[PDB]
C-alpha cells in the first residue's frame, strides 16, 4: 500500500524536506539511500514511503515541484537532498509571484502536465497505490495555486485514491503578502472538493507556540519547521510502522470524516519542544495525554473547548503501559464528555507505536476533526471580506484572467463551510 | 458420515480459524505436516473426525475449509505458519484490497469481484463429498469483508447449496477490541441481509471474551491470541458432536432441531466454565456441580445478557472431561431450585446432556490451565436480544445524523437498504420480547 | 469527577438527589442521552437495562433494580405470593387475593365460605359487599384487577374515630443490604371510619391524594412517629416497636429475600440499588398487613432532606466515595 | 426429573433431563442487485468526470 509524496512550492519543499529527513531518519535511512538501522520494525512497511532500489538502496516516492528553482535547489543541497530521485524535480523558472492564478491558471499550466508524467511514473510502480499526499501552503502561489491544479488532475486520473494534504494555513504573525487570504480562500474551496484528508496547519499556532510555550522570542520558519515535521512524523506513524489498526489512509477517512466536506483536522502535538535543546525528564502517560488535548499543543489557532469533536485519532509512540495508556484516554472522554458529539459513538480510538521519535522517550499526536475549526476558517474569511469589499489586489489576479466573480463564489463556499460545522456544534 | 466445510472470512474469521484447526489437531492426534499417526485407514475412511478432515493418499489429513480474505496480509501468515502443509493452496484466497471497514465495499464492490471465485474453490471441497452436511461460517459483523462479504456469500450458498445447513461463528462489535466507527452500521446491515441464510448463529462479544481474558486469565490487555485460543476452546466444545462419536448433536441439522424451535431466532447464548490460568500455582478443581452452575453466572457468556429477565426455548449442556450423568443431574436439581430458569409455555423445561470423556485439550504455551472437567452450555434465550438492543442504539444515534452514510451510498448502495436492515432488526426485537414475556 | 444522568423528571426523590449531588461539587450531571455516566436516575417505565454495564472504564449504577415490577404491581404481588414457597399460601401478613381478569378462578370458592357463617364479606379492587357488585366493576374498566378481603376491623385512633396508613421507606443498596428508614409516616383518615356506608368512601381511603376535613387532628392528615408512639404508650400501654414496627420489618425483610435471586446485582456488569415504600394496615388487634409495595414512592416534605442524603451516602457514595445512621439495618 | 434416551459409547454418553412438560432470493435477483449497485456507483464517477471537465 504506497503512498505517493508531492511538495510543491517554498513552503511545501521546505516542510517537505524536513519530513523525509525526520523519517528517514526513524527508518534508519541515511543520505546515501541505505538502511543501517537496529530494528526490524523498520523495515516492515518502508515501502509505504519508499521505492527500493537496486543495490538494497532506499528512494522516497517523492515528486519535488515548484515554478521556481530556488528553493528546489536549496533541498537538493541540503542534508538528504542527494535521497530524491533527480527525475522526480519538476520545475519551472518564471515563479508564481503569490499569486494563486500564476499557480492555477496561466504559469502553473504549462508546467503541470510535466508533474503528472512524474506522478503517472511513480504510480505505475506501485503494488497497491494508497493515493497520495501533499505539501503546501495556501498562502502563496505555486503551492496554493499550482498545488490545488494538481490536486484536480490527480483526483481526475485517480478517482478512486485517496487526497490528503498537509496545508500551511497563512497568519498575519507570520506573512509574506497582504494577498495571502485571497490565495487561502481559494485553495480552500479547492480542498473541500477534492481531498479525503488535510491536516490544518496554522502558521498562526505555530507562530503562538514558538513565541509563548517555547519562549522563542523571534521565530525563525525553522522553528515553525520543527514544530511541523514532529506533527508530520506522529500522523503519520500508523502508516509507517505495523500496529493492530493495520493502519490506512482511507480506513482514516472513513473513521475520521462523517461527512464528505468536514475532513480539516486539528493536529497536535506533545511534548512541545524547541529546536536543538533536549530536555531529559520524560513524561507519564497522564502527563502525555493532558498536553496533547491541551489548545497550546493544537497546531491550528482554535479553541476545543468553543466546539466538539466529531472524531479523533491519538497515537502514542515510546515504550509505556497500553493499560495506562487505555485508562488516561478513556478518563479525559469521561471527564470531559460534553467536549465529544454523543451521536457518534466511541469516536476515538488509540493506537501505539513501540519506536519514539529523535530525542524523546515518549510521545503523543493527536489528530481532531473538531468543529472549532470554523473558527480558523472564520479568521481567513474575515480577512478576505476586509479587502475584497473594496475590490483591493485584485488587480493582480484579473490581470492573469480571473473574475470577480470566481472570488465571490470562493467566498460564498467556504462561509458555507462555517455554517456546516456549526450546525454539528448544535446538533 | 457427512462432511462438513468451514468457511473463515475476514480478519477474524481467518484468524479464529487457525485457533480452531490447531485446536482441533491436537485433539484428533494430527501433526502440522497432515500426518495422524492413529488413522489406520490410510487415504480415506469414513469416521467422525473425516466429517472436518479428508486424507490424502500419502495419508495426510487436510482440513475442509476455505479462508478468504479480501487482503492478503493475514491469510499469508497461514501460508507461512505452523501449519502450513495442512492447507492446499487453492484453500486460501486473497486479494489485494479490504474493504476499509464498509459493509458496502465488501458486499458490492470488492465482492462481486471475488464472489465467483470463492465459491468455485468451495465447489472443489464439496466435490470432495459423499454426502455434505452444510457449513461453518466464520466472520466478524464489524469488519467490511466480514460483514459484506459473507453476507453476498451466504446468500449464493443459499441459491447453489439449498438442502445444506448453513451455521455461524460470528463475533459481535466491542470498543475494547474496535477496529472501525462504523461497525454497528456494518453489524446491522450484515446481520438483516444473512439472517434469512443463517440456520443457526453462536454470537461471542468480545466485550465478554476480553473480560474473560481479564478476570479469570490475569492478562492486563488480552490480545488476538489470547481471546482467540479460548474462543477456539468454545468452537470446539460446540463443534466435538460433530468430529466425535455421540449421540448429540450428530448433525448440523440437529443443531436447528435442538437450539432454534423457530427461524429468525437463532441465536443460542454460550456460557462457558472453568476458564482458568495456566499461570496459578496452586488450583482447587471444580466439581460437576461447580462448572454447571457457573454456566449461570453472566460473567462466564459470550455475550453479557440478563437470562433471569428473559426466557428460555432450549438448553444444551456439552461436557468435557470426568462427567457422568449422576452427577450432571443432582447438579441440575440443586440449581433449578436456586435460579431463575424460567422457560417458553409451549416448550418443555429440560436439559439435553451430551458429555465427551476426553477432557478438554490445551494448546502448550497458552494461558488456559489444563482442567479434569468442563462445560458449554447452549441456551437459546430471549435475554441474548440485550445485545441487539445495544447494537440497534449505536446505530439509531449515527444514523440520526446520517453520519458516515456517504461511504456506504458511495460504493453504490442507497440510503433505503440502511432503515430497511434497521426494520428488520426492530422487528427482531419486537419478536424476542413476544417470546420473552 | 463522577457523572450522573437524569431520566425521570416527575421524581420529587431523586430532584433532590441531583440537587445534593451537584452541591458536592463531585458530581456533574450530563444531559439524558449521554451514555458516559457513573449513575442513572432512569425512568419509570421501559427503562433501558440492556444498555447499562457495558461502558469501558465506567463503574456504572442505577437507581431500580430491574425485576422488581413483580413486587411493586398489585397483580404480580399476589402472583408472587401464591407460588413462592418462602410466603406461601399461609401467609399471615397479606390479606386473601384473588386475580381476576375482565372479559373468578377460586374466589368464588372463597366467598361461598363465608356464606357458611355469614362472616364479614367485604373486599375491594371499589368497596362492595355483594361479589356482583364488585366483580361488574372491573369490566366496566377493562384491565386487570384484584380484589382484596377488607378489613371490616381495623385499629382507629381516638379522638376521632379514624382510619391510617403506615408507608415504611426501604432502601436496598447494590449489596443487597435492606436499610429501613427510621422515620415513617402514618396517612390518616380525617373522617370516622363506620361501616354502614362504604360508598362514602372518604373515611374508608387513606390517599393523602384522595383526602382532598384536611387537617384537623394533624396536619396534612400526616402524623409522625414519635407522635404514634406516644399515643400507642397513653393509650394502648405498648409501643410502636413492639406492636408494630417487628412485624413490619419482618415482612419487609420477606419480601425483598423472597426476590433477591431474581434481582440481585451481586455479579452483575451494572449495579442496582432502589428506594421502596411499603404500604401498612393495622387492625384492631394490633396486627400489621401488607398492602401495597411501592417502586416509584414519594416522601413526607418533613423528611426529604434527611432520606434523600441517606441514599446518597449509603447508595451512591457507597460505591462513589468523595475525600447514628438514619437507616436500620434488616438482617439475613 | 426423568432421564430419557440415555445412549453410550466408549467416547461419553448422552441423555435427555425433562424436568417439566410444556404449558431465498434467486441468483438473476442477486445479479440484479449487484448490477444496479454498480451502475450507481458508474454513474456517481460519470458525474465527478463531467463537473471536472467543467
Ligand atoms: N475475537 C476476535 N475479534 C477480532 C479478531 N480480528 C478482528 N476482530 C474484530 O473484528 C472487527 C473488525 O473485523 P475484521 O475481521 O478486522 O474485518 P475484516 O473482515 O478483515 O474486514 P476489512 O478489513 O474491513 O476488509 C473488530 O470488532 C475487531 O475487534 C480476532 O482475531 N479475534
Ligand atoms: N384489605 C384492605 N382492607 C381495608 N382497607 C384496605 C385494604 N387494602 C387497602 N385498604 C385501604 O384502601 C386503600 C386501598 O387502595 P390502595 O392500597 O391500592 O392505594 P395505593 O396504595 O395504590 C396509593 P400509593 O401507591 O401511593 O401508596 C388503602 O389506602 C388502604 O387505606
Ligand atoms: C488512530 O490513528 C490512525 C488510525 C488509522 C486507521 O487506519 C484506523 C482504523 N480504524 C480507525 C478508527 C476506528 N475507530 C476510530 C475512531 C476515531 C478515529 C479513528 C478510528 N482508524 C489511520 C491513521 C491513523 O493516524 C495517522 C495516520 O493514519
Ligand atoms: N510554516 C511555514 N510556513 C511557510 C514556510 N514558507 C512559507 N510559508 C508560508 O507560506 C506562505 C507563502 O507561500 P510560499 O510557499 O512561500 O509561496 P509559493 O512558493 O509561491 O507556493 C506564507 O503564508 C508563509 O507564511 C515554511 O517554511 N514554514
Ligand atoms: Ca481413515
Ligand atoms: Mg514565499
Ligand atoms: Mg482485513
Amino acid at each position: 500500500r504506497e503512498i505517493v509524496h508531492i511538495q510543491a512550492g517554498q513552503c511545501g519543499n521546505q516542510i517537505g524536506a524536513k519530513f523525509w529527513e525526520v523519517i528517514s531518519d526513524e527508518h534508519g535511512i541515511d543520505p546515501t539511500g541505505s538502511y543501517h538501522g537496529d530494528s526490524d520494525l523498520q523495515l516492515e512497511r518502508i515501502n509505504v514511503y519508499y521505492n527500493e532500489a537496486t543495490g538494497n538502496k532506499y528512494v522516497p516516492r517523492a515528486i519535488l515541484v515548484d515554478l521556481e528553482p530556488g528553493t528546489m535547489d536549496s533541498v537538493r543541497s541540503g542534508p538528504f537532498g542527494q535521497i530524491f530521485r533527480p527525475d522526480n524535480f519538476v520545475f519551472g523558472q518564471s515563479g508564481a509571484g503569490n499569486n494563486w492564478a500564476k499557480g492555477h491558471y496561466t504559469e502553473g499550466a504549462e508546467l503541470v502536465d510535466s508533474v503528472l508524467d512524474v506522478v503517472r511514473k511513480e504510480s505505475e510502480s506501485c503494488d497497491c497505490l494508497q493515493g497520495f499526499q501533499l505539501t503546501h501552503s495556501l498562502g502563496g502561489g505555486t503551492g496554493s495555486g499550482m498545488g490545488t491544479l494538481l490536486i484536480s488532475k490527480i483526483r481526475e486520473e485517480y478517482p478512486d485514491r485517496i487526497m490528503n494534504t498537509f496545508s500551511v494555513m497563512p497568519s498575519p504573525k507570520v506573512s509574506d503578502t497582504v494577498v495571502e487570504p485571497y490565495n487561502a480562500t481559494l485553495s480552500v474551496h479547492q480542498l473541500v472538493e477534492n481531498t479525503d484528508e488535510t491536516y490544518c496547519i496554522d502558521n498562526e499556532a505555530l507562530y503562538d507556540i514558538c513565541f509563548r510555550t517555547l519562549k522563542l522570542t523571534t521565530p525563525t520558519y525553522g522553528d515553525l519547521n520543527h514544530l511541523v515535521s514532529a506533527t508530520m512524523s506522529g500522523v503519520t506513524t500508523c502508516l509507517r510502522f505495523p500496529g493492530q489498526l493495520n493502519a490506512d489512509l482511507r480506513k482514516l477517512a472513513v473513521n475520521m470524516v462523517p461527512f464528505p466536506r468536514l475532513h480539516f483536522f486539528m493536529p497536535g502535538f506533545a511534548p512541545l519542544t524547541s529546536r536543538g535543546s533536549q530536555q531529559y525528564r520524560a513524561l507519564t502517560v497522564p502527563e502525555l495525554t493532558q498536553q496533547m488535548f491541551d489548545s497550546k499543543n493544537m497546531m491550528a489557532a482554535c479553541d476545543p473547548r468553543h466546539g466538539r469533536y466529531l472524531t479523533v485519532a491519538a497515537i502514542f509512540r515510546g515504550r509505556m503501559s497500553m493499560k495506562e495508556v487505555d485508562e488516561q484516554m478513556l478518563n479525559v472522554q469521561n471527564k470531559n464528555s460534553s467536549y465529544f458529539v454523543e451521536w457518534i459513538p466511541n469516536n476515538v480510538k488509540t493506537a501505539v507505536c513501540d519506536i519514539p521519535p529523535r530525542g524523546l522517550k515518549m510521545s503523543a499526536t493527536f489528530i481532531g476533526n473538531s468543529t472549532a475549526i470554523q473558527e480558523l476558517f472564520k479568521r481567513i474569511s474575515e480577512q478576505f471580506t476586509a479587502m475584497f469589499r473594496r475590490k483591493a489586489f485584485l488587480h493582480w489576479y484579473t490581470g492573469e484572467g480571473m473574475d470577480e466573480m470566481e472570488f465571490t463564489e470562493a467566498e460564498s463556499n467556504m462561509n458555507d463551510l462555517v455554517s456546516e460545522y456549526q450546525q454539528y456544534q448544535d446538533a | 458420515m457427512r462432511e462438513c466445510i468451514s468457511i473463515h472470512v475476514g480478519q477474524a474469521g481467518v484468524q479464529i480459524g487457525n485457533a480452531c484447526w490447531e485446536l482441533y489437531c491436537l485433539e484428533h492426534g494430527i501433526q502440522p505436516d497432515g500426518q495422524m499417526p492413529s488413522d489406520k485407514t490410510i487415504g480415506g475412511g469414513d469416521d467422525s473426525f473425516n466429517t472436518f478432515f479428508s486424507e490424502t493418499g500419502a495419508g495426510k489429513h487436510v482440513p475442509r475449509a476455505v479462508f478468504v480474505d479480501l487482503e492478503p496480509t493475514v491469510i499469508d501468515e497461514v501460508r507461512t505458519g505452523t501449519y502450513r502443509q495442512l492447507f492446499h493452496p487453492e484453500q486460501l484466497i486473497t486479494g489485494k484490497e479490504d474493504a476499509a471497514n464498509n459493509y458496502a465495499r465488501g458486499h458490492y464492490t470488492i465482492g462481486k469481484e471475488i464472489i465467483d471465485l470463492v465459491l468455485d474453490r468451495i465447489r472443489k471441497l464439496a466435490d470432495q463429498c459423499t454426502g455434505l452436511q452444510g457449513f461453518l461460517v466464520f466472520h466478524s459483523f464489524g469488519g467490511g469483508t466480514g460483514s459484506g462479504f459473507t453476507s453476498l456469500l451466504m446468500e449464493r450458498l443459499s441459491v447453489d447449496y439449498g438442502k445444506k445447513s448453513k451455521l455461524e461463528f460470528s463475533i459481535y462489535p466491542a470498543p475494547q477490541v474496535s477496529t472501525a466507527v462504523v461497525e454497528p452500521y456494518n453489524s446491522i446491515l450484515t446481520t438483516h441481509t444473512t439472517l434469512e441464510h443463517s440456520d443457526c448463529a453462536f454470537m461471542v462479544d468480545n466485550e465478554a471474551i476480553y473480560d474473560i481474558c481479564r478476570r479469570n486469565l490475569d492478562i492486563e490487555r488480552p490480545t488476538y491470541t489470547n481471546l482467540n485460543r479460548l474462543i477456539s476452546q468454545i468452537v470446539s466444545s460446540i463443534t466435538a458432536s460433530l468430529r466425535f462419536d455421540g449421540a448429540l448433536n450428530v448433525d448440523l441439522t440437529e443443531f436447528q432441531t435442538n437450539l432454534v424451535p423457530y427461524p429468525r431466532i437463532h441465536f443460542p447464548l454460550a456460557t462457558y466454565a472453568p476458564v482458568i490460568s495456566a499461570e496459578k500455582a496452586y488450583h482447587e478443581q471444580l466439581s460437576v456441580a461447580e462448572i454447571t452452575n457457573a454456566c449461570f453466572e453472566p460473567a462466564n457468556q459470550m455475550v453479557k445478557c440478563d437470562p433471569r429477565h428473559g426466557k428460555y426455548m432450549a438448553c444444551c449442556l456439552l461436557y468435557r472431561g470426568d462427567v457422568v450423568p449422576k452427577d450432571v443431574n443432582a447438579a441440575i436439581a440443586t440449581i433449578k431450585t436456586k435460579r431463575s430458569i424460567q422457560f417458553v409455555d409451549w416448550c418443555p423445561t429440560g436439559f439435553k446432556v451430551g458429555i465427551n470423556y476426553q477432557p478438554p485439550t490445551v494448546v502448550p504455551g497458552g494461558d488456559l490451565a489444563k482442567v479434569q472437567r468442563a462445560v458449554c452450555m447452549l441456551s437459546n434465550t430471549t435475554a441474548i436480544a440485550e445485545a441487539w438492543a445495544r447494537l440497534d442504539h449505536k446505530f439509531d444515534l449515527m444514523y440520526a445524523k446520517r453520519a458516515f452514510v456517504h461511504w456506504y451510498v458511495g460504493e453504490g448502495m442507497e440510503e433505503g437498504e440502511f432503515s430497511e436492515a434497521r426494520e428488520d432488526m426492530a422487528a427482531l426485537e419486537k419478536d424476542y420480547e413476544e417470546v420473552g414475556v | 469527577m463522577y457523572t450522573f444522568v437524569v431520566r425521570d423528571e416527575n421524581s420529587s426523590v431523586y430532584a433532590e438527589v441531583s440537587r445534593l449531588l451537584l452541591a458536592t461539587g463531585q458530581w456533574k450531571r450530563l444531559r439524558k442521552d449521554n451514555p458516559r455516566f457513573n449513575l442513572m436516575l432512569g425512568e419509570r417505565n421501559r427503562l433501558p437495562f440492556g444498555r447499562l454495564g457495558h461502558e469501558p472504564g465506567l463503574v456504572q449504577l442505577v437507581n431500580y433494580y430491574r425485576g422488581a415490577d413483580k413486587l411493586c404491581r398489585k397483580a404480580s404481588l399476589v402472583k408472587l405470593i401464591k407460588t413462592s414457597p418462602e410466603l406461601s399460601e399461609s401467609c399471615t401478613w397479606f390479606p386473601e387475593s384473588y386475580v381476576i381478569y375482565p372479559t373468578r378462578e377460586v374466589f368464588l370458592a372463597a366467598y361461598n365460605r363465608r356464606r357458611e357463617g355469614r362472616e364479614g364479606n367485604v373486599w375491594i379492587a371499589l368497596i362492595s359487599s355483594e361479589a356482583s357488585e364488585l366483580l361488574d366493576f372491573i369490566d366496566e374498566q377493562g384491565q386487570v384487577h384484584v380484589i382484596q378481603k377488607y378489613l371490616e376491623k381495623p385499629l382507629l385512633l381516638e379522638p376521632g374515630h379514624r382510619k391510617f396508613d403506615i408507608r415504611s421507606w426501604v432502601l436496598v443498596d447494590h449489596l443487597y443490604n435492606i436499610y429501613l428508614y427510621r422515620e415513617g409516616v402514618l396517612r390518616t383518615s380525617s373522617e370516622p371510619y363506620n361501616s354502614a356506608n362504604f360508598q362514602d368512601k372518604t373515611c374508608h381511603l387513606t390517599n393523602h391524594c384522595i383526602q382532598k376535613n384536611y387537617g384537623r387532628y394533624e396536619e396534612g392528615n400526616e402524623m409522625f412517629f414519635e407522635e404514634f408512639n406516644q399515643y400507642l404508650m397513653d393509650a394502648l400501654n405498648t409501643t410502636l416497636e413492639n406492636s408494630i414496627l417487628l412485624q413490619i420489618k419482618h415482612i419487609i425483610r420477606s419480601c425483598l429475600m423472597c426476590i433477591e435471586p431474581a434481582i440481585s446485582t451481586k455479579h452483575l456488569h451494572y449495579q442496582s440499588f432502589q428506594l421502596f415504600g411499603f404500604d401498612f394496615m393495622v387492625d384492631e388487634e394490633l396486627k400489621v398487613w401488607l398492602i401495597e409495595v411501592n417502586g416509584a414512592p414519594a416522601c413526607a416534605q418533613k423528611l426529604y432532606a434527611e432520606l434523600c442524603q441517606g441514599i446518597v451516602d449509603v447508595a451512591i457514595s457507597s460505591v462513589f466515595p468523595l475525600a447514628t445512621s438514619i437507616f436500620i439495618k434488616l438482617h439475613h | 426429573m426423568e432421564v430419557i434416551e440415555l445412549n453410550k459409547c466408549t467416547s461419553g454418553q448422552s441423555f435427555e433431563v425433562i424436568l417439566k412438560p410444556p404449558s431465498d432470493p434467486s441468483l438473476e435477483e442477486i445479479q440484479k442487485k449487484l448490477e444496479a449497485a454498480e451502475e450507481r456507483r458508474k454513474y456517481q464517477e460519470a458525474e465527478l468526470l463531467k463537473h471536472l471537465a467543467e
